[PDB]
RNA sequence: AGUCUGGUGCCAGCAGCCGCGGUAAUUCCAGCUCCAAUAGCGUAUAUUAAAAUUGUUGCAGUUAAAACGCUCGUAGUUGA
RNA sequence: AGCAUUUGUCUAAAAUACUUCCAUUAAUCAAGAACGAAAGUUAAGGGAGUGAAGACGAUCAGAUACCGUCGUAAUCUUAACCAUAAACUAUGCCGACUAGGUGUUGGAUGAAGUGCUUCCUUCAGUACCUUAUGAGAAAUCAAAGUCUUUGGGUUCUGGGG
């Protein structure tokens, strides 16, 4: 804790993952990022996001 | 089902008058009674009934004059995953028979762990409260504390029994030869056991502890 | 006051015979030049006495048994078991009757007395697997592993071994609402042995 | 010849709920016997017969293993109901 | 989750699968020597009966407790 | 020759408190001892210890608490820089909010935490659980 | 992931290793289905992990491999 | 390694004891050195028994072997050498700490049999027996323990057949 390159480095880990939206709104700290899970990269996909906005009717057809 | 306590201790669990697996630890009891087990571990009310699975079935033979004498040895693995793991070991001279006699010795061996947390608090204990280490013949294992997100890893039969004791991220080691596989179960199980015996400097609050279940239900006793 | 002291002299419980035991060193007063080895039995009536609130805390007599191997101490404990109501065992122990939950012969209980160690090991080291307390009347040849109380006594003789008894006796039926701890008990006493 | 474990059981059960109806003659035990026990052969009958007879013989010379007869429980019960120098000198060394 | 026993005699844990680990109720007295409704309660691990050591160390208990006098 | 002073008298300590007699009276004296039992004592394991004066070498007669999981000494003393102190941590301690790896730095004995506190690194001592 | 369908018959042959093959082959030769990875997948050789099987961390030496025949002793290493 | 007749001589040795002296002299040690069973070599004695070799009689299917009878070299001493043995507490050596009892050899301390003798306590040796929620693959081991809860010090050795 209090180390000059971890927390800047943290600082800029964590706003990188709240830039992607990997973290967001409710999750916020360097053990979160260790709670983050496989499914919440994957779903970042643009063919994940289409199927969720229904554009189109599956993630295939996405 | 139908239900019958030989034991008074059984009788109290079957009544209820034992409400958790918990108070007889407490009181460090030992169990012949499969029944308790039964009880607690329940479908419904129970919120995490046992998973068992059949981790080891061995042929081992006695041979005569005549014939081979062929028995089965068979290894079982329950565990809520939340808290209680359990390996159970029976020999016997049918499979079938051999798979009953494990599950049953598995809820005998019915164990509780302890987890921790790797630093800071964050509500959920994950991962094992410190190193621990377990022998049998060739094999000691053990198993060391890892960080969040930080999945167990072993052996396919170490990271069910992890999965078992609800152990979420460890790390785990070996030293001596990891092919005898009663052996490597039993060290492992062992290892898991040393969990929640370890003394740690929040025990050292000095803290009172409780009346037998036998006084506290000694009339009851008396009774039937 | 003293009487009770002075029947336990006057019985032959203070001759401890060869081998003082490392341990019970601390309840032997002196070595004797003779080859036998003298018991305090100041302490030993005192322990008497604690052992007497540890079987009173126990709240039902049937939940502690009693054991003897000893032929004549078979006569004894089942004198015990008559005052008050603990379960005796007495010819050939049985291993299972702590340890076999489905054996006919089963006890379940909270607590087990013990008129030797020597003679009655088995059921002294069963009992530690089972955990049960043990209190234990011992001599200076008679090992010392798991007992919890150990009340020294010459365990050779069939006098000392009912005058325990007696004085037990008496301690848990005044402890109990028996009779009053003034009042001098006084039935049926010197009774408890035979050929 | 001995006897085996059926008939000496049959033989112990016997004494214990029935010595009042035993005798020591052989041919009245056999037909105690076979009044008390629904023996299924002769052979079988006439070796229990032996036997308790020969329990019988046993009993009265002394007491026998593995049997109970309530009225010799009842007369056990019944028939059970400072110092000098040489003793003095250990009492007087503890003080 | 928790507290398992820990020992009287050796102030040290008591497994939950032990099995030979013991609790001894003694019974305090009336002022004319009568069994008081109050019991005190210490509990004494299988391995202080392993050793044998469990008779000494239960006097100096009592004597912490002020049950026994000599200590020893 | 006498070897390391430290090492067996922490393994008698070690013996002491597996054994559960809780007591011991430990035959040499020295200094560092004295501070490493102080030391222990700080950290909560050690009750009240008394050492007893001779002229050839002190004795001291520690109080156990029932509590020492176990000590023991890195043999030499080996030097080890600030950020080394982390591996090495990492390599002993049973736990990461529990058991003392202590140095001696140029301001005493001390444990872990109070060296990176302080910046410095130093010879590593001992430690205990 | 198949006691799948035919052929060969201790032969032909295959198969890191164990093995399969002496007539009803779950391993050979075809055919069929299924499985793994995928525009890549096989094969050899070298190399790291595997190996706390070279061991500072971190090995072993009663009986499995391994205490110099023994003692003294300079360098060496260790130093109330 | 090994050492048993008697006495003498020349010698070394350890423990006990010490309000004796010194003041860290130490520990384990590549290199090097000393000693090192039995056999073997070489020379002088001596050379009885025993007896590698060798010779016969058997035994037996054959038997050049076991077995029988004989028997050189050697065994023995002195003088040189030789430098290996299952030269095995198959356990390097020093260090501390752990658990009891039965013994036992050498001393010192106390008390009572009749100055001596015994017994008690205690040291340095030394075995055994039981116990190891100690260890180990178990056998077993009070060391092979106190070693994944791994660092008391150090020498040597091994890496499937």
């Amino acid at each position: 804790e209090k180390s000059s390159k971890r927390i800047f480095q943290g600082e800029a880990l964590l706003r990188r993952m709240v830039r992607q939206g990997l973290l967001g709104e409710n999750e916020e700290k360097l053990d979160y990022v260790l709670g983050l899970t496989l499914p919440k990269l994957l779903e970042r996909r643009l063919q994940t996001k289409v199927f969720k906005l229904g554009l189109a009717k599956s993630v295939h057809h996405a | 089902k139908n239900w019958v306590p030989v034991t008074k201790l059984g009788r109290l669990v079957k009544e209820g008058k034992i409400v958790s697996i918990e108070e007889i630890y407490l009181h460090s009891l030992p169990i012949k009674e499969y029944q308790i087990i039964d009880y607690f571990f329940q479908p419904n009310e129970c919120s995490h009934p046992l998973k068992d699975d059949v981790v080891k079935i061995m042929p081992v033979q006695k041979q005569t004059r005549a014939g081979q004498r062929t028995r089965f040895k068979a290894f079982v693995a329950i565990g809520d995953g939340n808290g209680h793991c359990g390996l159970g070991v029976k020999c016997a001279k049918e499979v079938a028979t051999a798979i009953r006699g494990a599950i049953i010795s598995a809820k005998l061996s019915l164990i509780p762990v302890r987890r921790g947390y790797w630093g800071n608090k964050i509500g959920d204990p994950h991962t094992v409260p410190m190193k621990v280490s377990g022998k049998c013949g060739s094999v000691r294992i053990r198993l060391v504390p890892a960080p969040r997100g930080t999945q167990i890893v072993g052996a396919p039969t170490t990271k069910k029994m992890l999965n078992f004791a609800g152990i979420k991220d460890c790390f785990s080691s070996s030293c001596g030869k990891t092919k005898t596989k009663g052996n490597f179960l039993r060290a492992i199980f062992n290892a898991l056991s040393k969990t929640y015996g370890y003394l740690t400097p929040d025990l050292w609050k000095v803290t009172n502890f409780d009346k037998s279940p036998y006084e506290e239900w000694s009339d009851f006793l008396e009774t039937y | 006051k003293e009487e009770s002291i002075a029947k336990m002299l006057i019985c032959k419980v203070h001759i401890g015979t060869k081998n003082l035991e490392n341990k019970m060193k601390r309840y032997v007063y002196t070595r004797a030049k003779d080859g036998v080895h003298i018991i305090n039995l100041a302490k030993t009536y005192e322990k008497l006495q604690l052992a007497a609130r540890i079987i009173v805390a126990i709240s039902n007599p049937a939940d502690v048994v009693v054991v003897s191997a000893r032929p004549f101490g078979s006569r004894a404990v089942l004198k015990f078991a008559q005052y008050t109501g603990a379960q005796a065992i007495a010819g050939r122990w049985t291993p299972g009757m702590l340890t076999n939950q489905i054996i006919q012969k089963f006890t379940e209980p909270r607590l087990l007395i013990v008129t030797d160690p020597r003679t009655d090991a088995q059921s002294v080291k069963e009992s530690a697997y089972a955990n049960i307390p043990v209190i234990a009347l011992c001599d200076s040849d008679s090992p010392l592993e798991h007992v919890d109380i150990a009340i020294p006594c010459n365990n050779k003789g069939k006098e000392s071994i009912a005058l325990m008894y007696w004085l037990l006796a008496q301690e848990v039926l005044y402890l109990k609402g028996v009779i009053p701890r003034s009042e001098p008990w006084n039935v049926m006493v010197d009774m408890f042995l035979w050929r | 010849r001995v006897r085996t474990k059926t008939i000496k059981r049959a033989a112990r059960q016997i004494v214990e709920k029935y010595y009042a109806k035993l005798t020591l003659d052989f041919q009245i035990n056999k037909k105690i016997t076979e009044e008390v026990a629904i023996i299924p052969s002769k052979r079988m009958k006439n070796k229990v017969a032996g036997f308790v007879t020969h329990l019988m013989k046993r009993i009265q010379k002394g007491p026998v293993r593995g049997i109970s007869l309530k009225l010799q429980e009842e007369e056990r019960e019944r028939r059970l109901d400072y110092v000098e120098p040489d003793t003095l000198r250990m009492i007087k060394s503890l003080g | 989750i928790y507290i398992p026993r820990k020992c009287s005699a050796t102030s040290r844990l008591i497994p939950a699968k032990e099995h030979g680990a013991v609790q001894i109720n003694v019974g305090m007295v009336d002022a004319n020597g009568v069994y008081n409704g109050k019991t005190e309660t210490f509990a004494i691990s299988g391995h202080v009966r392993q050793n044998g050591e469990s008779d000494a160390c239960l006097n100096r208990l009592m004597y912490e407790k002020k049950l026994l006098s000599f200590q020893n | 020759v006498r070897m390391s002073v430290l090492a067996d008298c922490l393994k008698t300590i070690n013996n002491a408190e597996k054994r559960g007699r809780r007591q011991v009276l430990i035959r040499p004296s020295s200094k560092v001892v004295i501070k490493f039992l102080q030391y222990m004592q700080k950290k909560g394991y050690i009750g009240s210890f008394e050492i007893v004066d001779d002229h050839r070498s002190g004795k001291i007669v520690v109080n156990l608490l029932g509590r020492i999981n176990k000590c023991a000494v890195i043999s030499p003393r080996y030097d080890v820089k600030l950020d080394e102190i982390e591996k090495i941590i990492t390599s002993i301690l049973p736990s990461r909010l529990f058991g003392h790896l202590i140095l001696t730095t140029p301001y005493g004995i001390m444990d872990h935490e109070e060296a990176r506190r302080k910046h410095t690194g130093g010879k590593v001592l001992g430690f205990f659980f």
